[PDB]
């Protein structure tokens, strides 16, 4: 059913291309009422979801500002964790590096 | 290659391209280089729980000394909360010559009484070989026989030092089936046990449970009736041959086997179970009913 | 079994 | 009723469309690596095309409801008024939660910048220690010649061995006698012994 | 795209066709959750919140992938009924802008890209409406402007300072 | 053989279908598709066999979830035997493989590759859950109404034929 339901999808997206293309917005009918019906519905869901929008985006904004504390103290020790880091590199560098097999036997 | 090649096969696996593997029919596997013939036949007819093990960190095949004690003072630590506790190589329960080493654990109790003897082993596992890195010594299957209680201590015991972990192994009803039917497709002679495939239907207020227990050469007739490709197992034959049973079962007791689940398939080759108390050896094929546990156990660790 | 047994 | 009957509209504005597609399909009368390429090519060109459609539906849709809204301001006292005055008080709480959103973000993905800086640049820094480590392995296998380095490191184990005997026989032995441990300027260096 | 700047940092194209089409199948998502959803505009909210880090690619990750919208999000964002995701989108618009002459200056996201985000600045800029049909009538287009801007629309004054 | 389009619609009405051997899930799911008050009148059709008996009168099937239990290779073997009565204009958008029993992963007697290659050869989404758990019904039942306002056209932006396309 592979190939045979391909061609069918082939078949039937091409009818809806055409049918789509078909398709000029019908609003020459519209709605024969004022539509305050229809725009203060519209105002009133979204109402219904900018009261709801905004309590997500003071959410996003709590854990963005969590998030940024949390942040900056990550960003801290990481900062501390580089400079420690850099001076042990430094450190090490030229300080063990330079034993000797013989001056290790003499340390012994 | 490390890393991002087990990512790679992790995305192969979930990708789920076309699986259904054309199997070898388990060959008779003389009984390679220093298999102890006292350890392996004590090893064959002992009902293991499977489980599926991460590989062992740092872990090393010298040492074997200084983890039994490590072990030992912590199995007697429990108790606290008599017992020795042997580390024992087996040399030869691997597929290929890079597999690490199947090693066995033995919770020996005055005399031999072995209380555990549990048992590591890799065998045709190169797939999860070839992904580890070297500290890594991948063991996926873990084969432990002992009571739940010293299982669930010596594996706590394993990742606190090796960091290995243990999934319990299920083998599913379809690898159930799978090892059904290569098991009865197997070349064998003098057949051990009756090829059984205890079934069990998905009742909600009843648990009742079907023995499909075939004579071990019925089923072999019944297997050449369903097997065409030689050499190979066919997940068409595998579900023919389930589907003669199905319809020999159903032509008889009109209740649908294909509805109801594998539990446990008895076989005179392995009998094998669902929950994890699975591996029976009964024969020596042992070294691919463990090489098909084994990549059954890197399927749930990869 | 077709019961036999 | 009207909401409805809009509703039912709509969806049989739908069925019919599927409907029509189909009839289409029937009046109708290879490559599937490609059967699939110009199947995801009416996707897009579908796309389009009806995506161009909903642009046009909701302007021609909002140009209504302007001009219908339009008509509320000669309207008299139409408590929706009263209602949109509520979602101007919501609107800014949205985009004055969204101008912190466009600081606090930014802050944050700064800090982030510069922690993933961090990382990498740690993360070379430990692999430059780990392999400076490696580098005194074989320091270690400068030790591991064992000419001179074994016999006097066996000295020292089983001489420290002896020297952590006696030791401890001095911490069981100024302790069980009549010691008089620490008021004897004496044992006092010898008490308190260093591992 | 932050472990992409660090390859721009660490000293691309097959790495750079893969958040270009990470953005074309989210709007590919987004484009199609508002036709199951009929616009909605909590939806459009976190969808331009997606592109409100999509304007602001080659500016903060320095790559250049200044990606623009599908035309059913920003179109539909345009003629959307609230103020809040109208600035928005009109926000990122004006970050579109300052990412788009940004990538003029350092170096397809140079003809097609600037095809499309004309045609998305012709459609605006001539539009720029109900959300504001509403501001206006809770109320001289400088004073208007005034009003607006005040009253939190800072994405509009972002977008008109343009 | 069912067709997609035999029948007119209803007027809000979207007919679902599920087709699975087991009807203890099927009853389940179908409580769970009803139990949220949505916006379209759901008249859930449940069976066990495709060839379902020739009834007049029978809704326009807007969409047909073929419940394939991969606990029990019955419920696929059935459903291969159920896929032989359905049209190619029914596979396009209104045809969902659902597969409970999956992720439990211990008592599959299919493997998820069979049944997911068996919903590719098809070309129809194969939406996974879990059917004996409410917690996992009431979350899956929910998105196979939303697939139904689909395929039944009530979305009125995106059809059935469009679903697939988005379920690729």
């Amino acid at each position: 059913a592979q190939l045979s339901l391909l061609i069918m999808q082939v078949k039937c997206l091409t009818a809806e291309l055409s049918q789509w293309q078909k398709k000029t917005p019908e609003t020459i009918p519209l709605t024969e009422d004022v539509l305050i019906t229809l725009g203060k519905e519209e105002f009133q869901k979204l109402r219904q979801d900018l009261e709801m929008v905004l309590s997500t985006k003071e959410s996003k904004n709590e854990k963005l500002k969590e998030d940024l504390e949390r942040e900056q103290r990550w960003l801290d020790e990481q900062q501390q964790i580089m400079e420690s880091l850099n001076v042990l590199h430094s450190e090490l560098k030229n300080k063990v590096e330079t034993f000797s097999e013989s001056r290790i036997f003499n340390e012994l | 290659t490390p890393l991002q090649k087990r990512l790679e096969s992790v995305r192969k696996q979930s990708s789920f391209i076309l699986t259904p593997p054309r199997r070898k029919i388990p060959q008779c596997s003389q009984l390679q280089e220093d298999v102890d013939p006292q350890k392996v036949a004590f090893l064959l007819h002992k009902q293991w729980t499977l489980y599926s093990l991460t590989p062992l960190y740092k872990f090393s095949y010298s040492n074997l000394k200084e983890y039994s004690r490590l072990l030992n003072a912590f199995i007697v630590a429990e108790k606290q909360k008599d017992i020795k506790v042997i580390f024992s190589t087996l040399l030869g329960m691997k597929g290929t010559q890079r597999d690490p080493e199947a090693f066995l654990v033995q919770i020996v109790s005055r005399e031999g009484k072995v209380l555990w003897t549990g048992w590591f082993c890799c065998v045709f596992g190169d797939s999860l070989l070839e992904t580890v890195s070297e500290d890594f010594t991948c063991l996926p299957l873990f084969l432990a026989n002992g009571a739940e209680s010293n299982t669930a201590i010596i594996g706590t015991w394993f990742q606190k030092t090796f960091d290995c972990y243990f999934s319990p192994l299920a083998i599913n009803a379809f690898n159930l089936s799978w090892m059904a039917a290569m098991w009865t497709a197997c070349k064998m002679d003098h057949y051990v046990a009756t090829t059984e495939f205890l079934w069990s239907v998905p009742c909600s207020p009843q648990s009742l449970d079907i023995s499909f227990a075939i004579h071990p050469e019925d089923a072999k007739a019944l297997w050449d009736s369903v097997h065409k490709t030689p050499g190979e197992v066919t997940q068409e034959e595998v579900d023919l041959f389930m589907d003669c049973l199905y319809s020999h079962f159903h032509r008889h007791f009109k209740i649908h086997l294909s509805a109801t689940r594998l539990v446990r398939v008895s076989t005179s080759v392995a009998s094998a179970h669902t929950d994890g108390k699975i591996k029976i050896l009964c024969h020596k094929y042992l070294i691919g009913v463990l090489a098909y546990l084994t990549e059954l156990a890197i399927f749930q660790i990869e | 079994e077709f019961i036999i047994d | 009723r009207m909401t409805l009957l809009l509703r039912l509209r709509a969806q049989t504005k739908q069925q019919l469309l599927e409907y029509k597609s189909m009839v289409d399909a029937s009046e109708e009368k290879k490559q599937i690596e490609a059967k699939i390429e110009d199947l995801e090519n009416e996707i897009e060109e579908v796309k389009v095309a009806f995506e161009i459609k909903k642009l046009a539906l909701d302007r021609m849709r909002l140009s209504t409801a302007l001009k219908k809204n339009l008509e509320k301001i000669s309207r008299q006292s139409s408590v929706l008024m009263d209602n949109m005055k509520h979602l101007l008080e919501l609107n800014k709480l949205i985009m004055k939660s969204q101008q912190e959103s466009w600081d606090l973000e930014e802050k944050l993905l700064d800090i982030r910048k510069k922690r993933l800086q961090l990382k990498q640049a740690s993360e070379s820094k430990l692999l430059e220690i780990q392999t400076e480590k490696n580098k005194q392995k074989i320091d270690l296998d400068s030790m591991e010649n064992s000419e001179r380095i074994k016999i006097i490191r066996q000295n020292l184990q089983m001489e420290i061995k002896i020297t952590t005997v006696i030791q401890h026989v001095f911490q069981n032995l100024i302790l069980g006698s009549k010691v008089n441990w620490a008021e004897d300027p004496a044992l006092k260096e010898i008490v308190l012994q260093l591992e | 795209l932050l472990w992409l700047s660090m390859d721009i940092h660490m000293k691309l194209g097959g790495s750079m066709n893969s958040v270009s089409k990470l953005i074309h199948y989210v709007g590919w998502l987004s484009t199609t959750a508002m036709r199951l959803e009929s616009n909605n505009t909590f939806l459009l909210h976190f969808i331009l919140d997606f592109y409100e880090k999509v304007c602001d690619i080659y500016i903060n990750y320095n790559l250049p992938l200044v990606v623009l919208f599908p035309p059913g999000i920003f179109y539909s964002a345009l003629l959307s009924l609230d103020t809040s995701i109208l600035n928005q989108l009109c926000f990122i618009m004006h970050r579109y802008r300052k990412n788009l002459t940004a990538a003029k200056k350092n170096e397809n996201f140079s003809s097609k890209t600037y095809q499309e985000f004309n045609h998305y600045l012709t459609s605006m800029v001539g539009c720029l409406h109900p959300s504001f049909l509403s501001y206006a009538v809770s109320f001289k287009w400088s004073w208007y402007l005034d009003y607006l801007f005040s009253q939190g629309l800072q994405g509009l004054k972002l977008f008109i300072r343009s | 053989v069912l067709r997609p389009l035999d029948k007119l619609p209803g007027l809000n009405t979207a007919t679902i279908l599920l087709v699975g051997t087991e009807d203890a899930l099927l009853q389940q799911l179908a409580d769970s598709m009803l139990k949220e008050d949505c916006a379209s009148e759901l008249k859930v059709h449940l069976a066990k066999s495709l060839p379902l008996p020739s009834s007049v009168n029978r809704p326009r099937i807007d969409l047909i979830v073929f419940v394939v239990n991969l606990h029990s290779k019955y419920s696929l073997q059935n459903t291969e035997e159920s896929l032989r009565h359905v049209d190619a204009s029914f596979f396009l958008g209104k045809v969902c493989f659902l597969a409970t029993g999956a992720g439990r992963e211990s008592h599959c007697s299919i493997h998820r590759h069979t049944v997911v290659k068996l919903a590719h050869t098809y070309q129809s989404p194969l939406l996974y859950c879990d059917l004996e758990v409410e917690g996992f019904r009431a979350t899956m039942a929910q998105r196979l109404v939303r697939v139904l306002q689909i395929c039944a056209g009530h979305v009125p932006g995106v059809s059935a034929l469009n679903l697939l396309s988005l379920l690729r």
